[PDB]
């Protein structure tokens, strides 16, 4: 049998009867399917071109102003594996949510990546890569520069984790990059909370996501 | 459709 | 039979004794239009703009203004006008290759102009700097010069300037003979530069055109062409 | 290839 990495069961908000689809494995794929960050570009050279064109390519864009996007390339990673959520019923979705015909729930809403190796680590980051393999956060959205110069944001309505464990149940805010942030002031604000620096975008045992409309308990 | 419609910011 | 636009003839350097890589390349009206002509501008790396340069069926030109930003000058079909293409390379996109004739470093572009035809009387051909490559992409690097127009658009010069001469410098009653000029990517015409490669463009020349007359001389650095034809400005008031 | 090289400046 292959390796089941964790389950995703979705806490309904019906009240109905817990439901028997409600919940998803995940489980070690054949072929590593993962990506890890890559190349950064500041204009549209022929290479940044290939990056968002190119279907076969993985592409995360930042637009920071009319004039600028930076557009970060995401090479393959043969050590993990992506699984991605969201109210998308396309090909990259490998978990479609519905609200429990306006959504506030992102069509490719977070990935989970997973290490292919023992202990088979999840990690969750903010937005998914559609079906051309690309990520794109406007201008509107909340983006800096970190300390080391690189790109991170927050999507729209954010993705929220709650762990059992730190490191008192807190939700806590995953961005683009999986670092992990205080709450906004509300919900779509385009400012960020402050760093938390000790807690890790690393799925425990039982951790809780919400992803705007959709409750997800993860089991390992 | 339900599933192509945009993301609404809940405020 | 063909409408021939006009006929281009090598004036070769080596002094011997005078088709696609010969001395001579007619030039003729083709069977289905394959013009371009200028159209969407992009400023930032959007998705289109990304498209408008991986697309190798869409011609487009990238202005490298700084490190932060090229700027995507789409250009789209004419179905008016018939391009044709010199320069170094012998790839698909030249239709007539150049060589040094002053006999593997060159000072001749790969893709050193285009000459545009108009495929209906009086069939006037106009003359841009730098030609597409096989992605149908021209590239103006960071270090070559560049400006934005009174309409704010993108033009820019290349490296080594495509440099023209007409017979006449118009067909007026103060008409001229013409003086060497420089010519742009987008064919305005420019006083020439200082030093060949300067990073400084000349001053902006107006009147004067790029439409080719009979005798337009057209020296690409290393090779010089002569332009002879029945049609076009020359011919028709 | 002398085709295929780049474009030197004169100056």
């Amino acid at each position: 049998a292959p390796v089941k990495y964790g389950e995703l069961i979705v806490l309904g908000y019906n009240g109905s009867l817990p439901n028997g689809k409600s919940r998803f494995a995940l489980f070690k794929r054949p072929k590593a399917n993962g990506v890890k960050p890559s190349t950064v570009h500041i204009a549209c050279t022929p290479q940044a071109a290939k990056a968002i064109s190119n279907k076969d390519q993985h592409s995360i864009s930042y637009t920071l102003s009319r004039a600028q996007t930076v557009v970060v390339e995401y090479t393959h990673d043969s050590n993990t594996d992506m699984f991605q959520i969201g109210r998308s019923t396309e090909s990259p979705i490998d978990f479609v949510v519905t609200d429990t015909v306006q959504s506030t729930i992102s069509r490719f809403a977070c990935r989970i990546i997973c290490e292919r190796n023992p202990p088979f680590t999840a990690r969750i980051y903010a937005a998914g890569f559609d079906s051309s393999k690309n990520i794109f956060l406007g201008e509107k959205a909340a983006k800096w520069k970190t300390s080391d110069g690189q790109m991170d944001g927050l999507t729209t309505n954010g993705v929220l984790v709650m762990h059992p464990r730190n490191g008192p149940g807190i939700w806590r805010e995953i961005s683009v990059c999986g670092n992990v942030f205080s709450l906004r002031e509300t919900r779509s604000a385009q400012q960020r909370g402050k760093m938390v620096e000790i807690e890790t975008n690393q799925l425990q045992d039982g951790s809780l996501i919400d992803l705007c409309g959709a409750t997800l308990l993860w089991r390992t | 459709a339900y599933e192509d419609s945009e993301t609404q910011p809940f405020d």
